[PDB]
């Protein structure tokens, strides 16, 4: 009995399944002996959903389009764990700023990450999530490693994110040390480091979270990071 | 007559409908496609802010092809500032946009695969497809920084040059994988004639709309052939044309096809139409791309400057930038001054396509209609914006 | 209080061009230059010369000559983690090799473990050096230290040494020094409650104490620390002698650890007392 | 028996008691008659704190320095409520950029908001707040309207301040009208109107958060507004 | 369902330049020009035009040809509030008017009751006048309405107007319609959640509803409202007829005026039901 | 000897700590002042982010005096990027920085009139300070759009002129005002005399600090003369110098004395020295300031432009920008390069006092040493920044 999967679409760029598909030796065999991608019609010509162990559910939902919003309820009654996949679904990222006012629907203007309207059991920022985090959180659920899993869960109440967040959050709090692990992570390269603090560039700030989601002071996986490294 | 509706078609990337009002005999007499994606809106998010900010966001129209609209956008703002990008930046550019449109085919392969890859075969087909992309992608992310959404194709150039040790090690991946790639297509190709579509399905009238065999050139985007209306004026369901979210660009006042086979008639004498030619197309141009890329790899000084310096004022310019993205011409326009984006449009080769899909489906059994709609490899998120 | 470890011996670079530059044993540089020569590694991120005396800034060496051209230590921030990415994107290391305090490690081993956005980093990293730290400055504490307190200026110093309850400075004809407890609140609050003193996630970890000057306390750790420092000695790279022989050796670092310790679970305390955010 | 008022000025800049002081034709009367300022060495030489009614309390405070969080304690201990008196106390405003490494304390780098250390009763935003609010707050506090007072009480809770408050809190929630109240009210004009939406320049904006607390659609304070027109 | 007021009559300008400029009875033009000619206000804060046809500007007006060449409806954003604080600084006015809808009428009202971060403007207001409004468009979405359903451009229209069930628009030679439910879902979604028609808490209120053509319908809230409104009468700037002489009346405005609070209720409550914050 | 600890000084701005030792007399033979005020950092703060951010931020340095802040903020960034400012933008930037000087002694006769106003006077006084802040603060809000931390000087100029409604209005309020503000300063003055502080009181030898009568001149800050050094090499007490907030900027060699008595005498002819003179010379600088800005109102051609176009690049010029705050000379040292802030230092009027104010207590009994202290109108926010 292989866990049952949807891949949900809803106002993200898909780029979340790309890097998914991007576990590249592994794959044929994930797809095909693993797991079972059982709805999401990017993947799978059904359009009546199933039940599901586990929803991925990429982007942000958009408050003016009913179709969208049934097919984030319908998911959530459906599947046993939702997944925010991707910033989009579980910060709002870059679709924090659209605003509405562009053709052919100008109404079209308010985004939220999804659980602004149901219940998200877990997350995984990034823009997008890297191949190897999907990966290991996938494995992680076929073997009940809820160890693993545990940051992932509380990040599912990480919903509004933005590089100020290391001020806030960090610097301000008398926890900066000034290792440079944000700048490294930021996938828009919109962190520097000055006099050993982050520089945020706010031009090209995504809001997806990932710069304080790595830093060593937002939460430390000690026991976790020593298995790994058989210490 | 009855409705046959698809909502959304399946194997594509993104959202769309597709309405077949069908015959007795069930032959397609009318066919609609149309967008029913959320407007994300991109053009109105990027107009009043930073230049620097608009290829950042509008990359994220797409994580299939954000390869190509990081380029349009830096390539139309370049042309708004008239900045003159280095020679070393300019191949870096291009190699980028070689190396994508074989990932993104091979994707596109991957997504076809259930309907032309016999079960027996299916496994080899994905590891096929993974280590054409696993390879591609060494580009893609050593060059611009990251395989999907690169953050260092920039305005002026991109951010750095590469290490010799970089340009060798992706000359000999992409080189050796020249035969690889060679029997993929073979084998590709000769699916897609076995799967035995009728003769003619697909085959319309519409032109196709091409810059360039493989990078994109805006001298061969004429504005006075140029025209954009909308759903309200295109589609004559009044339901549907509510419904739709997709502009409806045109050319010679007429709809188009873009993309593969567009370029290859243009540029390279393919003479073949409809379906099984759409995908023909797509899978040889992966010859042309991977052949570009290795070209490019050999002729890289990666000691040269790859980045301009500019004033990012703007004198209110109107910049167009026209990349040829894996799915066809992605045009983006941009005017800078007072240091923002005062105007920005995106043209996005789904776009063009999507007036083009729904009457490709007329004349054959509403069964084949699916498979009309995905030999345009047809990208939502893109059409949209 | 030492975290887990295979061996400590106090060592020694035999190269005599990395004896003159190095801080103590010349451990980081000898090191990464046997990877790089042997091809472990293609490149390594070391703090490396800036725009200011004294003030690095991380870059990525891929010969002998720049990993030697960062060799000596500098207790000021150089944000090492922060160069990890460029090395692996446009440098096009598949093989990296990086040397990092103790809160850098921590990045970079949360990193490996959860990349939620760092997409073909974790694997490519093959030896993180660790270097011991109880503390690091602002560069205008330096400034205070070097420029006011002890009156030269930091283009005067040709070296900077901490130990033995002392800040050295080292000029171009004398040595000059402060009561290390004199900078008692001149470095970052952030290392308040920090716990680990050794570098206790490095594949190796090193630092002078416990062993007398010019020699290094080397601590191996995982399997490919262990395995690439045993490969360097036995190629004669490094003289190695055990730590229990040495003098101060292993009671002084066991001491300053468990010092270490200590001071940040009061610290750590007396946040969760105010109900300030604390991740340990 | 006029209330007792003491002003303490943490990390602040003052601004605020010049604003109070602004009240120009009230403020002899003000001082002289309406209230007893009992504390605050900016105005008062007492160095034994007392007993207060109300702590005007102004600035951010630092985490590394010892006497701002005893005086911060203290004043807690002493009056019956505590007022974060502008931004800085209330959600941090510009110290929220603040990092260290500034001679002659280079370890001075951490910058809160005092509700962060301690209950805070009611807050006035604003950089500085304007000497209307000032002084309409302490009259209604003089004659118990608290009717008037209850969004003061309310904001307290408003502590981390955004200009992108008006996207996550107002456009993306599908409340945002176009009416320009949030560009109006921006005290460094860091907002304009570009078609209809809020437009952020993130280089002027110092997180004070009065464009989202003048913003009609986060709170709308019906009874009160029409009781002042007569209607 | 129509707020409070003093008194509601129909009335129109007697000036033959603002009747040929006006939306309607040019009540907002001729009251801002009398108040400005009298000294009541030293400018007004208006809709002028933009840098797009019909794609207004919010302006600072200080002559009566600014407030006429301001005059007539745009059915698209004008944030008027943006300019209030310009006006009573470097314009220099103490004594200020302005024209609002509804939802800017809140957000003015709340900053004179609230000014937390609002410096010496609250009691600088001297005349505020409402118009009615039940929804606004995106500049786009006239577009769809203008360029493509109707098939003209936004350069061809004179003017715009909405009433009697339809959109309206008058090209140089031509009166071309729209059904105005075939507008429905091209309004910015914002609008959903408003219950005030009638502009209820302006100093003065007016509207085309209950008028017949050319006239508007008045309605005076405030002191400030009626006896300006009163003054321009007796000086003979409008003329006025008492509203339950009229057609259609003061049935039809409250029967739009209910319609648009049930439903607004109605949209409040969904969002309750979604969890959305509402701040009705 | 016996040491006297007062913490923090009252009716001031901001939080310093006076340690006075007293011999058996009570007669201070030691005094240290000292900055007790955390450091926000605004220099630190600044560096590393895009010029237009530099000055809102630092005019937060305090709320008292945010004007010359943010006028010496953007004349060293102008200086940087090589700008000349308009003739009427110069003039509303001299204008906004005269107004304020009035604004802000008067601030300071507000703190101190528990020390010299008549308890019978004091409702008089307080109501006289407020009609002068009233008008002088007309200015401020009118013309650089907030009255405590001025949204509209710029780098370049202003953000924009003003009304002929607004100028002429203006005019009129402060001419009106000069008879009012005339009788204030003879009233302060009697009141300061009439208190009978000690013959000498405050005297010292230290230099006398200043660039201009009333705006400020950068060709007269000497680079050659100015060095900054640390509390840890100043302060002879350790645990004071490792306690102190501020840095110590000194001029040849020396620590000064900045303010309205060093105005007075470098610029005026004035030859008085210590307490008394100090607050005299701040009374008397009103007429000087108020009549300036009389004067600008007189002259501004409020149809001309006020702000230059500019690059905000930069070259990597260090730019210099020297301010006559109400309490001494404010300058703001920029260089700007690669379109960000490289390097920021201010040194702000209390800072340059500090040192000065600690010795100038000595020779008299301790409790004179607070009044000694409220004659620099010392600013704690301003010191530490
Ligand atoms: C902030 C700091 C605090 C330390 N405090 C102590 C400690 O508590 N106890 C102890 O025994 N040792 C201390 N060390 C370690 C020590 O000074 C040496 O760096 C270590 O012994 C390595 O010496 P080596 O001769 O083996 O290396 P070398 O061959 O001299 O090479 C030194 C390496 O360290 C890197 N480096 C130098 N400065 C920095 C920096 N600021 N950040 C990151 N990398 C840097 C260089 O790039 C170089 O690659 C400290 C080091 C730092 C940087
Ligand atoms: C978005 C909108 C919706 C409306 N819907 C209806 C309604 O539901 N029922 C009804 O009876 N009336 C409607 N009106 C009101 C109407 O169209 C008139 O503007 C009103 O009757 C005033 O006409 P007048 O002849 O008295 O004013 P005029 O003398 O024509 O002057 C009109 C004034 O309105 C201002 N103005 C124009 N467009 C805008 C805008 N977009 N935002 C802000 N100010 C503007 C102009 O600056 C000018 O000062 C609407 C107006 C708007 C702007
Ligand atoms: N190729 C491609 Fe995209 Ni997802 C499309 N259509 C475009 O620019
Ligand atoms: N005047 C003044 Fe400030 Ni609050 C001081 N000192 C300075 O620039
Ligand atoms: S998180 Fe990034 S990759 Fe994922 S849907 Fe959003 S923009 Fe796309
Ligand atoms: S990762 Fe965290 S601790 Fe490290 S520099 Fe960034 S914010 Fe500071
Ligand atoms: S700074 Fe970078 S990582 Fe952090 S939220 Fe912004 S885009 Fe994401
Ligand atoms: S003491 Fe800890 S937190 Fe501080 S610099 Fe050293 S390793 Fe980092
Ligand atoms: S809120 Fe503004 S005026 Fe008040 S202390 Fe902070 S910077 Fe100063
Ligand atoms: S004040 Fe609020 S509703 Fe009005 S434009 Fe600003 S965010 Fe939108
Ligand atoms: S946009 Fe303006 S009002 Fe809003 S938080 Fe920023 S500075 Fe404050
Ligand atoms: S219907 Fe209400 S919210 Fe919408 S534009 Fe009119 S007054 Fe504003
Ligand atoms: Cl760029
Ligand atoms: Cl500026
Ligand atoms: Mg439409
Ligand atoms: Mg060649
Ligand atoms: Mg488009
Ligand atoms: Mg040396
Ligand atoms: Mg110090
Ligand atoms: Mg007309
Ligand atoms: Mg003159
Ligand atoms: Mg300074």
């Amino acid at each position: 009995a292989k866990p049952r999967i949807g891949y949900i679409h809803l106002s993200g760029c898909t780029g979340d399944a790309m890097s998914l598909t991007e576990n590249y030796d592994i794959l044929a065999e994930l797809l095909t002996n693993m797991v079972d991608i059982v709805y999401g019609q990017t993947l799978v010509d059904l359009w009546e959903m199933p039940e599901m162990d586990l929803a991925l559910v990429e982007g942000s939902v958009c408050l003016q389009d009913e179709h969208s919003l049934h097919e984030l309820k319908e998911l959530r009654e459906k599947a046993k764990l939702v997944c925010a996949f991707g910033s989009c679904a579980a910060t709002g990222c870059f679709t924090r700023y659209s605003r509405g006012g562009q053709q052919a629907q100008p109404s079209h203007e308010s985004f939220v990450p999804i659980a602004d309207l149901i219940d998200v059991d877990l997350a995984l920022p990034g823009c997008p999530p890297s191949p190897e985090i999907i990966a290991k959180t996938v494995v992680a659920l076929l073997n009940n490693d809820m160890d693993y899993l545990q940051p992932m869960l509380d990040l599912a109440g990480y919903t509004e994110a933005c590089g100020c967040d290391l001020q806030t959050k960090v610097v301000n709090q008398g926890l900066c040390i000034g290792c440079g692990t944000c700048a490294m992570a930021c996938q828009t390269r919109a962190l520097d480091m000055t006099n050993g603090r982050p520089e945020l560039n706010s031009d090209r700030c995504i809001k997806c979270g990932i710069c304080y989601v790595q830093c060593p002071r937002s939460w430390w996986p000690e026991e976790q990071i020593k298995k790994e490294l058989g210490l | 007559s009855e409705r046959i509706v698809i909502s959304p078609t399946s194997r594509q990337e993104g959202h769309a409908e597709l309405v077949m009002e069908v015959d007795d005999e069930g032959i397609v007499t009318k066919g609609r496609y149309f967008s029913i994606t959320p407007v994300r809106g991109l053009e109105k998010m990027v107009t009043g802010k930073a230049p620097e900010t608009a290829p950042v966001m509008v990359q994220r129209i797409c994580g299939v092809c954000p390869i190509p609209h990081t380029l349009a956008s830096v390539e139309a703002i370049d042309d708004s500032l008239d900045i003159e990008v280095p020679k070393a930046g300019r191949l870096l550019r291009e190699l980028t946009l070689a190396a994508h449109h074989v990932n993104s085919h091979a994707i596109h392969h991957f997504l076809i695969a259930p309907d032309f890859v016999p079960e027996n075969l299916m496994a080899d087909a994905i590891n096929s497809v993974s280590e054409i992309r696993k390879n591609a992608q060494y580009v893609v992310d050593m060059v611009a920084g990251e395989g999907i959404h690169p953050s260092d194709v920039r305005i002026g150039g991109m951010a750095d040059n590469i290490t010799e040790l970089a340009r060798k090690r992706l000359y000999a991946r992409l080189k050796q994988l020249k035969p690889k790639v060679n029997e993929h297509v073979e084998l590709m190709i000769g699916l897609i004639e076995d799967k035995g579509l009728p003769e003619g399905l697909g085959v319309h009238n519409q032109p196709t709309l091409a810059s360039h065999q493989i990078y994109g050139d805006r001298t061969k985007f004429d504005l006075d052939r140029f025209t954009e209306i909308m759903p309200e004026s295109w589609y004559d369901d009044p339901e549907i044309a509510k419904r739709a979210c997709s502009t409806i660009p045109l050319y010679d006042g007429r709809n188009v096809e873009v993309g593969p086979r567009a370029r290859m008639v243009e540029f390279q004498g393919f003479k073949e139409r409809g379906v099984v030619a759409q995908h023909v197309a797509r899978a040889l141009e992966m010859k042309t791309a991977l052949s570009r890329a290795i070209e490019i790899l050999d002729e890289l000084d990666t000691s040269a400057p790859v980045r301009a310096d500019f004033d990012e004022r703007g004198t209110g310019k109107l910049g167009i930038g026209a990349i040829e993205a894996p799915r066809g011409l992605d045009v983006h326009m941009a005017k800078v001054e007072n240091g923002k984006i005062q105007f920005y449009s995106a043209l996005v080769p789904t776009t063009w396509n999507i007036p083009t899909m729904g009457p490709a489906t007329e004349g054959f059994h509403h069964e084949y209609g699916p498979h009309v709609i995905r030999a345009y490899d047809p990208c939502l998120s893109c059409a949209t914006h | 209080v030492l975290g887990t470890y295979k061996e400590i011996v106090s060592a020694r670079s035999t190269d005599r061009e990395i004896q003159k530059l190095a801080q103590d044993g010349g451990i980081v540089t000898g090191l990464l230059a046997y990877a790089l020569d042997e091809g472990i590694i293609e490149g390594a991120v070391v703090a490396g010369p800036g725009e200011e005396f004294w003030k690095p800034q991380p870059m990525v060496a891929m010969s002998s000559d720049e990993l030697k051209a960062a060799a000596g230590t500098k207790y000021t921030f150089s944000p090492n983690v922060m160069m990890l990415k460029k090395a692996v994107r446009q440098y096009g290391i598949e093989k990296l090799g990086t040397v990092a305090i103790p809160c850098q490690t921590m990045g970079i081993r949360k990193m490996q473990t959860y990349p939620f956005g760092v997409r073909f980093l974790a694997d490519k990293i093959k030896l993180l050096v660790g270097i011991y730290c109880m503390e690091n400055f602002p560069y205008t504490s330096l400034q205070t230290f070097i420029c006011e307190k002890l009156g030269v200026s930091m283009e005067l110093v040709e070296k900077m040494d901490i130990g033995k309850g002392k800040f050295w400075v080292y000029t171009q004809d004398d040595v000059l020094t402060l009561p290390l407890k004199e900078t008692h609140g001149y470095e970052q609050a952030g290392c308040k409650i920090c716990k680990d003193y050794v570098a206790e996630l490095a594949d190796v970890s090193t630092g002078s104490v416990g062993s007398p000057d010019g020699w290094s306390t080397v601590i191996t750790r995982t399997d490919a620390g262990d395995s690439i420092f045993k490969q360097a000695v036995e190629a004669g790279l490094f003289e190695t002698k055990p730590i229990e022989e040495v003098k101060p050796g292993l009671g002084l670092l066991e001491k300053l650890a468990a010092q270490k310790k200590e001071k940040a679970e009061k610290n750590i305390a007396a946040r969760k007392e105010m109900g300030l955010p604390t991740p340990f």
